[PDB]
């Protein structure tokens, strides 16, 4: 389909947030089960 | 125009990105190197060779995963997938380190492939190859530590394993055991590293604060044309500047970014002649008339001895769970302490 | 003119071989100060009790130094913050047995180092350049009062800031380790970033430009003649150097604006070594390096180590022995 | 602990210190959403 | 330019959506199961938690031997009874 | 000897800081 | 008016599956537990 | 090995997917 | 443990969808 | 959309709030938005330490900042700084939270919708950063709220309930403060001492007469200073010393708070009086005293003569004399014998640490609370392992004090560097060449040569 359907500062956004959802659960990670020194 | 010329022409196309002879080398050998290193970082223990675990998988975290060395026993076997050692089994293999062989070597290559793709690109658009020249170091360094360093050592083990704090590990090591900080082969390495970021930050600082003014914009970035045939700063007042500063001056543009290559490259060129040495264990370690005086004297006091002290510690501390295959027991009553703690 | 009138237009003369000004009213004789008192002592300065506990280490080149080992050494634990100018020693020999020279030349250097900071900024002003040459500057400078004066106020003692010597610092350097793990604190690795980015940097740079100089010489002159001080046109072809690098990598990795790159070329080795003038200057304040010591632990509960475990091994060799008579209970506690 | 009574607020309390740094994202939001001009 | 799409364009469509809605949420799908039906562990040899000792062990399983190096890690797992 | 060594080539260092500053090949503008 | 498989696809790709497959395995085990 | 085909199903599905939406432009380049 | 998510969730869209909706409307930004 | 792109503005996107300096109302905007973010991160960061908060642990064992801050000032706690109630807490932290909707309210407001320029709307509150005599009025208002919020810690010392006093006579608790110090000797005293060791400039405060009346001095300079400010106009000298921009009185108040930053992490590093140990946990020099402390106690009741004790240094091992004779703590804490603290001043004599006293008055609390603050010294790692960095996981905690000095060191280095770089291009701009060199009139150009 045509380029610019949806606009580069939604995807941005959305890349952005999913970016910070995955690291945010690696730094949770660090917390519980292993690694967690527990 | 035979099938070799028309392959020339195909390798050679302008496209997004360029692929080139050195290509054929090149795209293979990187991705395998930098798979190698996820992959294993990801998924591959260090239980079998180094009583470590060094993976995502086993819980480690990015400063803490690696790809660890093979198992001193292995020696500097090439650890071929289809070698002796590993037989063809993929799983075994792993667990006995062929990973590190697998990424060094492919990694080595790849570097090649990218010093011949520096040439050839530079001699498709017209340049000279100053930009290989310069690459030349990284090559120097990587063959010198990963390679000649271990391959002097007793197994392909004492080389860096690829990892974060494994290569925090691989410079403590360096310290205890071969006292490298007092190595001039380091210091002049460590000259041209900071050097060429003192060049850096002030080349880059100089030029941004000596621009002409070549547009009405307070952000002055747009007031420049790639196209353009004049200088967009001024060197004359940049030299007066530094002149009156710090006495001395660039004058020459040419001379200024020649010395810009020539300081970070000869420095990581002589920290490589430096390790080299540490590969026969022909260490910068002592220096005798200090030993002869402090042995004699024993009010006899300097930084370098207090290194040392620092050095048998690192080294009797760390050596039994670095160094496992020498089934090293220090019982507690000769490890070196200090008062109290 | 008045007398004042004259002095404050020399001062501030465009015309001095060296720029002096304001900055350089204070600057010139504390660094000349801060210069003597160390050439001085390090010739000539006898032992230094260093840690306070009468185990004096010789610093100096007549005292049995070379150029490696030499170093002006840190004033007595036993002074701790105490300022200790010449002054308030009853003798010169006490003096420098306390290790009076440290804290004269590294005061005296470090107000120096500031107004030549503050006169690179003086200096742009008169010439009609832009200011921000002195912000680049104040990344070394940072540093240097992270490990003179910031990490000496953290721990309570002049006898823990960096030695004025080669192997004074590697000494610093591995006490450091020790005690905050500096190696795997971010901002020390960022600082790693600057200087190896840096240096990367420098030699990509330099090798583009000097790849893509326009040919005005002969194969039997040094190239370096194509180019002639203060002329308007570019020495080289960056429309080249960039259809080079963006060939190397791709087309929009590369700078096609001069001004750009020689800002990334400011900024990245300047904020670097911002982050590790600031990891030196808050582990000065204890707030360490990651400890990931013991953090694998199997389904039983047995310690799987990591390659941070053996971090720590030579961390605690270098924590036991480092100045072995100075501790009498068991935690070193600064 | 927040007294009882507000107990049921205690996630959305949990997250709410964190908002400050929304704005600085959001500064960025914005900016793509005008193209940064 | 170089002659493929910009990428703007790309990532903007539709289409482009369309397909990676679907293939890009299948691959992580994939790596998760990679990990959670445990076949990692598996095919690249990684001790589970529970596979890193024998019950009353305290002593590493490490290489000692070359040439015979696999036939040692076959025992050491087999020690795990 | 060794002292005297290190003090010297300190001191010829500095004479060609001087001599490199207030001795220079003028830069000159063409 | 663009061709579709490229090069440059290719290469984009060879990096770009294996990053999603692997990010979605570090994922899962976050979850494991000892 | 049952557990390969339950892991790389998805990535299959996703090939075989992709190469249904894109068949007629791939047909059409090549 | 679900309404942190879900509460962040709604914050965290409660900014974008500021945006947006100005967008859609041809607002002032 | 004025002022909003590059080309009208003359800013980057990146540098877009430099296209604030001469909208007066939409820059209002900003600042009270800005002000709201502060007060909303105060509250909710309140809130969400209350919720997390468990009343017989230590402050310090739970990461807290700002109910430390609320505790010294009296509200919450009894004597020892023993929680006894924590609505205070949750008062503070809803009230600023609610406030902060109404700051952000008035910003927004102030940043879209109002009057973009302020002086065609009222000659009041419009101003030209020229205007000098404008500028030094607004000062001045600001400068009387100043004051008055020092004359509010005054008050709350002396007619609301008083302040927590760490030095409290039988031991901490919360005092009235009804005779405050107004002698301008001991008040400037402080600005006069040296800031090196044993001395400490103001950072030394170890009373809270002296804090209290410190800030009704304050407190009457800032109003007075502020009328004078709404009244005059700079003087002659002052005009011909200073950059009248936006953008250098913006770099005069970085520098300003940049020396306030460094000032503060010395202060939370060092002072244990208006920050108590009780809720900040030790000071460094603190907890290595105590170790000393710790040691002395367990080897003294094993029947160790400690005076006598010579250590392996020829040093005693547990006592010694400081460089200037009094008897201090031995081994490294040497360092910090200028250290004074509640729990160990009762062992102090006219020449210091008192043998006496030593042998015969130590009482259980004082080792109690030697054992605490040894084993709670401001040591930790990033992911907040307690302890020196060789210790192994188990206990979770970094200080208090090392999170307030590590944070505030950075900030004031940033705002230092803020100052050098806003500085330098309000020079540069005011002159006229802040965007770089004239081709046609480069300076240098008309300037002999050096050589
Ligand atoms: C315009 C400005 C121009 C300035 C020109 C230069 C003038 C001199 C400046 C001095 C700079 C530093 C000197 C040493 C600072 C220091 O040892 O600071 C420590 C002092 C506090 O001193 C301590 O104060 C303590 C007071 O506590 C006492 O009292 C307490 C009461 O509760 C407790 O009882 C406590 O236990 C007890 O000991 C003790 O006296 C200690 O012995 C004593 O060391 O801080 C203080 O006075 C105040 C804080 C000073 C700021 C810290 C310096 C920051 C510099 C960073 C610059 C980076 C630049 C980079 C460039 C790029
Ligand atoms: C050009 C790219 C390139 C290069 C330079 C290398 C280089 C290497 N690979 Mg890598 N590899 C590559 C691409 C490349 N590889 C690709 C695309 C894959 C995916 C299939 C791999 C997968 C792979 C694995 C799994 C392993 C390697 C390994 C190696 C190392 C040992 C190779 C060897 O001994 O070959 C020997 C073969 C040659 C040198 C070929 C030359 C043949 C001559 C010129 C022609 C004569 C052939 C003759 C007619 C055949 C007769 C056969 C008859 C006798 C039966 C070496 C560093 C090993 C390793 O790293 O161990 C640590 C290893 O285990 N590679
Ligand atoms: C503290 C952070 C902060 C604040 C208070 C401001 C404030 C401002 N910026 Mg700046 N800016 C910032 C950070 C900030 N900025 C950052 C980090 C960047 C880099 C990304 C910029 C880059 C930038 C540029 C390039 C420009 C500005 C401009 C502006 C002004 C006009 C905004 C506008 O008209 O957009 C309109 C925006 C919208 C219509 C979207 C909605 C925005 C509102 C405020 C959101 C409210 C959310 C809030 C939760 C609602 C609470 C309601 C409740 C109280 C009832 C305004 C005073 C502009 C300017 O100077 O104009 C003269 C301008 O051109 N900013
Ligand atoms: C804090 C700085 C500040 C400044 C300098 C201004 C200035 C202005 N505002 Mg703005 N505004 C602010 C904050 C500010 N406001 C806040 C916090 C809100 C949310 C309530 C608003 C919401 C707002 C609206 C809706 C409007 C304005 C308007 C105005 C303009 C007319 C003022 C007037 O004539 O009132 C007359 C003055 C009074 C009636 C006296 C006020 C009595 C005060 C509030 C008592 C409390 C004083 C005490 C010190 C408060 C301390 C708070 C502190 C602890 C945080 C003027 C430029 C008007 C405008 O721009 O029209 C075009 C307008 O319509 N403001
Ligand atoms: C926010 C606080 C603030 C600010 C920004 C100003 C700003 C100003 N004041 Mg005002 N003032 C204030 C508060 C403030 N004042 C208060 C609270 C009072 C009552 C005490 C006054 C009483 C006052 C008078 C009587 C005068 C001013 C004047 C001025 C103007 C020039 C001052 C100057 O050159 O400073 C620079 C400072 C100096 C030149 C002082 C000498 C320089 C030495 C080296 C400073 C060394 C300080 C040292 C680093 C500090 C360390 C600690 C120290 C105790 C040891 C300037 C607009 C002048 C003016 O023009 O009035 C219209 C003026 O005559 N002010
Ligand atoms: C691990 C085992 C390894 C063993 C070796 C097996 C692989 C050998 C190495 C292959 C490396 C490169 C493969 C992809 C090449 C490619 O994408 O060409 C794309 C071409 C032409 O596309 C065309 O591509 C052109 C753009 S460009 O060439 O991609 O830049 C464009 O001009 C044209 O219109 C367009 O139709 O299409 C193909 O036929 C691909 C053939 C299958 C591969
Ligand atoms: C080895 C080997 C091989 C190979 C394989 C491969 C080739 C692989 C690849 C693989 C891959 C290719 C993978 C990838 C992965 C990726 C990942 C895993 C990623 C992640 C990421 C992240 C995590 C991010 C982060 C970040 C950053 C970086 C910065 C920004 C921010 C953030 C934080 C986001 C073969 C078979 C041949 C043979 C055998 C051996
Ligand atoms: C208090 C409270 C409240 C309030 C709230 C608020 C105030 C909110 C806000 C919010 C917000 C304010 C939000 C925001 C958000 C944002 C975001 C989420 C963003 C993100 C971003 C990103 C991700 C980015 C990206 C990018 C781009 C865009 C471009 C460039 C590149 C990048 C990639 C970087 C309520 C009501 C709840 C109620 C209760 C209480
Ligand atoms: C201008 C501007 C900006 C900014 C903005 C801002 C900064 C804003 C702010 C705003 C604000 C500052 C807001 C605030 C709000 C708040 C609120 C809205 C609150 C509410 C609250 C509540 C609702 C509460 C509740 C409660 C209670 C009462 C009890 C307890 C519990 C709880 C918490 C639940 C930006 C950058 C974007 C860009 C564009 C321009
Ligand atoms: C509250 C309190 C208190 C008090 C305090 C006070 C009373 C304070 C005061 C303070 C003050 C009273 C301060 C002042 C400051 C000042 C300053 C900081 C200055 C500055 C200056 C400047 C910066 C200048 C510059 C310049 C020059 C030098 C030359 C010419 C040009 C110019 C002008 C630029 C006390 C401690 C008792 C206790 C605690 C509480
Ligand atoms: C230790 C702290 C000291 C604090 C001192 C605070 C003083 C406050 C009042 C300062 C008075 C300033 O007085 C200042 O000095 C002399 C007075 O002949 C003047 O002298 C100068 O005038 C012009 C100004 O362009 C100069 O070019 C010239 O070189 C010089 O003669 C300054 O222009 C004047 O502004
Ligand atoms: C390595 C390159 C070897 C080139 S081989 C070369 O190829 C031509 C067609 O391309 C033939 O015409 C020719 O006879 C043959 O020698
Ligand atoms: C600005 C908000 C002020 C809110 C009211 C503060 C009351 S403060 C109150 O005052 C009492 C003495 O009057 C003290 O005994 C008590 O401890 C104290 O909390
Ligand atoms: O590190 Mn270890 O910790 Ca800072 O003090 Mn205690 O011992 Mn000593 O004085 Mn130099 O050194
Ligand atoms: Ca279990
Ligand atoms: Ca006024
Ligand atoms: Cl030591
Ligand atoms: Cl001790
Ligand atoms: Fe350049
Ligand atoms: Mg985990």
């Amino acid at each position: 389909s045509e380029g610019g359907r949806i606009p580069l500062w939604i995807v941005a956004t959305v890349a952005g947030m999913g970016v910070i959802v995955i690291v945010g659960l690696f730094f949770y990670g660090a917390y519980a089960g292993l690694g967690s020194s527990l | 125009r035979g099938w070799f010329d028309i392959l020339d022409d195909w390798l050679k196309r302008d496209r997004f990105v360029f692929v080139g002879w050195s290509g054929i080398l090149l795209f293979p050998c990187a991705y395998l190197a930098l798979g190698g290193w996820l992959t294993g970082t990801t998924f591959v223990t260090s239980w079998y060779t180094h009583g470590l675990a060094s993976s995502y998988l086993e819980g480690c975290n990015f400063l803490t995963v690696a790809v660890s060395t093979p198992a001193n026993s292995m020696g500097h076997s090439l650890l071929l997938l289809w070698g002796p050692e590993a037989q063809g089994d993929f799983t075994r293999w792993c667990q006995l380190g062929g990973l590190w062989t697998f990424i060094a070597l492919h990694g080595a290559f790849g570097l090649i492939g990218f010093m011949l793709r520096q040439f050839e690109i530079a001699r498709l658009v017209g340049v000279r190859p100053y930009n290989a020249i310069a690459f030349s170091a990284p090559i120097a360094v990587f063959v010198s530590v990963f390679l000649i360093y271990p391959l002097g050592q007793s197994s392909w083990f004492f080389a860096p394993s690829f990892g974060v704090a494994a290569i925090f590990r691989f410079l403590l090591f360096f310290q205890g055991f071969h006292n490298w900080t007092l190595n001039p082969f380091h210091m002049m390495g460590v000259a041209g590293v900071l050097g060429g970021a003192l060049l850096c930050a002030i080349h880059g600082a100089t030029v941004e604060n000596t621009l002409f003014q070549d547009g009405e914009g307070a952000s002055t970035f747009r007031a420049f044309n790639p196209t353009q045939a004049e200088e967009t700063y001024s060197m004359v007042t940049a030299n007066r500047f530094w002149s009156q500063i710090f006495g001395i001056a660039f004058s020459n543009k040419r001379w200024l970014h020649f010395f810009m290559l020539f300081v970070p490259v000869t420095g990581l060129w002589m920290s490589a002649i430096g390790v080299v040495g540490l590969a026969l264990n022909l260490r910068s370690y002592d220096f005798i008339s200090q030993e002869i005086r402090a042995a004699e004297d024993p009010e006899f006091e300097t930084f370098y001895t207090k290194n040392l002290l620092l050095n048998e510690g690192i080294r009797a501390w760390m050596a039994p769970q670095d160094q496992p295959h020498e089934n090293f027991v220090f019982p507690e009553e000769v490890l070196p302490r200090g008062n109290a703690l | 003119a008045n007398l004042w009138e004259r002095f404050c237009n020399w001062v501030t003369s465009t015309d001095n071989r060296l720029y002096v000004g304001w900055f350089g009213v204070i600057m010139i004789p504390t660094l000349l100060a801060a210069t003597i008192c160390f050439v001085i002592a390090f010739i000539a300065a006898p032992p230094v009790d260093i840690d306070g506990i009468r185990e004096p280490v010789s610093g100096s080149l007549l005292y049995g130094n070379n150029i490696i080992t030499g170093a002006v050494v840190p004033s007595s634990n036993a002074i701790g913050l105490h300022f200790y100018p010449i002054w308030e020693a009853a003798s010169l020999d006490e003096w420098l047995y306390n290790g009076g020279p440290y804290q004269l030349i590294i005061f005296h250097f470090l107000l120096g180092a500031s107004c030549y900071m503050g006169r690179q900024w003086e200096l742009s002003y008169r010439l009609g350049m832009r200011p921000w040459i002195c912000v680049a500057y104040s990344a070394p400078l940072a540093s240097a009062f992270a490990v003179f004066l910031i990490y000496p106020i953290g721990q309570g003692s002049f006898s823990d800031g960096m030695p004025l010597g080669i192997s004074g610092t590697f000494n610093f350097m591995i006490v450091f380790q020790a005690e905050h793990n500096i190696l795997m604190h971010p901002f020390h690795q960022l600082g790693v970033a600057g200087v190896f980015g840096g240096a990367l940097f420098c030699a990509m740079h330099g090798s583009l430009v000097t790849s893509s100089l326009i040919r005005e010489t002969t194969e039997t002159e040094s190239a370096n003649y194509g180019y002639k001080f203060g002329q308007e046109e570019e020495t080289y072809n960056i429309v080249a150097a960039h259809g080079y690098f963006g060939r190397l990598i791709f087309q929009y990795a590369s700078f096609n604006n001069s001004r750009s790159l020689h800002f990334f070329l400011a900024a990245w080795p300047v904020v670097g070594v911002w982050f590790a003038a600031l990891g030196i200057s808050t582990m000065a304040f204890n707030l360490n390096g990651f400890n990931f010591n013991h953090s694998v632990i199997d389904a039983k509960g047995n310690v799987i180590n990591t390659w941070a475990d053996i971090i720590n091994r030579a961390n605690l060799g270098m924590e036991v022995m480092h100045e072995r008579n100075a501790h009498n209970f068991p935690l070193d506690l600064a | 602990k927040l007294p009882e009574a507000y107990a049921i607020f205690d996630p959305l309390v949990d997250v709410l210190p964190v908002i400050p740094v929304l704005f600085l994202a959001l500064a960025f939001v914005w900016q793509a959403a005008v193209g940064f001009r | 330019t170089t002659g493929e799409r910009p990428f703007s364009d790309i990532i903007t469509s539709v289409r482009y959506w369309v397909i990676h809605s679907i293939t890009i949420p299948a691959l992580f799908i994939a790596g998760w199961l990679f990990v959670s039906t445990g076949l990692a562990y598996d095919v690249f040899g990684t001790p589970r938690p529970d596979s890193y000792y024998a019950q009353e062990q305290r002593s590493i399983p490490l290489v000692t031997d070359r040439f015979e190096a696999k036939q040692q890690v076959e025992t050491f797992l087999e020690q795990l009874k | 000897m060794e002292t005297i060594t290190y003090v010297f080539i300190f001191a010829c260092i500095i004479a060609l800081f001087f001599f490199a500053i207030f001795f220079r090949e003028p830069p000159r503008i063409t | 008016s663009y061709p579709i498989f490229t090069v440059r696809w290719v290469a984009v790709h060879t990096l770009a599956v294996p990053t999603i497959f692997f990010l979605g395995a570090i994922a899962a085990m976050q979850f494991i537990q000892r | 090995d049952w557990r390969v085909l339950v892991v790389l199903l998805p990535v299959l599905l996703a090939a075989g997917w992709a190469v249904r939406n894109i068949l007629p432009y791939a047909v059409k380049q090549v | 443990v679900i309404a942190q998510l879900t509460m962040i969730a709604m914050i965290g869209i409660a900014g974008p969808m500021i945006i947006f909706l100005l967008a859609v409307r041809r607002g002032n930004l | 959309a004025t002022n909003r792109d590059q080309e009208s503005s003359g800013f980057a996107w990146w540098a877009g709030n430099a296209r604030l300096i001469n909208l007066s109302g939409k820059l209002l905007g900003a600042h009270v938005a800005h002000a709201g973010l502060i007060v909303f991160w105060a509250g909710a960061m309140t809130l969400f330490e209350l919720a997390h908060f468990i009343p017989e642990k230590p402050m310090y064992e739970q990461g807290l900042i700002l109910i430390p801050h609320i505790a010294t000032l009296g509200w919450g706690v009894g004597p020892g700084g023993e929680v006894v109630d924590t609505f205070p807490f949750f008062v503070v932290g809803v009230v600023h939270l609610i406030s902060s909707a109404v700051l952000g309210f008035g910003g927004v407001y102030h940043a879209i919708r109002g009057p973009e320029t302020l002086e065609e709307y009222s000659s009041f509150f419009g101003y030209d950063w020229k205007d000098k005599n404008k500028m030094t009025t607004i000062l001045g208002f600001h400068l009387i709220v100043l004051g008055i919020g020092a004359l509010l810690l005054v008050a709350k010392a002396m007619f609301f309930g008083g302040l927590y006093d760490t030095w409290a006579p039988g031991g901490g608790d919360v005092r009235v403060i009804t005779n405050p110090t107004l002698d301008p000797r001991v008040i400037f005293g402080y600005l006069l001492k040296s800031p090196f060791g044993g001395e400490g400039w103001i950072v030394s405060v170890n009373n809270l007469e002296d804090v209290v009346g410190g800030h009704i001095w304050i407190g009457l300079i800032c109003i007075a200073g502020g009328i004078w400010h709404i009244l005059t106009t700079p003087f002659g000298w002052a005009r011909r010393a200073f950059i009248w921009s936006g953008e250098a009185y913006l770099s005069y108040s970085l520098g300003a708070l940049s020396m306030m930053g460094f000032i503060a992490t010395c202060f939370v590093w060092f002072n244990n009086t208006v920050y108590p140990s009780e809720f900040y946990g030790p000071t460094g020099p603190e907890a290595s005293q105590a170790q000393a402390m710790t040691f002395l106690i367990r080897d003294q009741k094993l029947g160790a003569n400690v005076g006598s004790a010579q250590g392996p240094t020829g040093l005693g091992k547990y006592l010694m004399r400081s460089p200037t004779g009094e008897i201090i703590f031995g081994g490294e804490t040497m360092r910090f014998w200028d250290f004074r603290g509640p729990w160990l001043e009762p062992l102090r004599g006219p020449n210091g640490l008192d043998l006496n006293k030593i042998k015969n008055d130590i009482q259980p609390w004082q080792e109690r609370r030697a054992a605490e603050y040894m084993t709670h010294a401001p040591l930790g790692s990033l992911n907040s392992v307690g302890g020196v960095a060789t210790e192994i996981n188990s206990v979770n905690f970094v200080s208090p004090r090392s999170w307030l000095a590590t944070s505030h060191f950075v900030l004031a280095f940033f705002f230092l560097v803020g100052h050098l770089w806003h500085a330098g291009r309000a020079r540069a701009a005011a002159a006229g060449f802040e965007k770089g060199i004239d081709r046609e009139s480069e300076p240098v150009l008309s300037m002999p040569s050096l050589d």
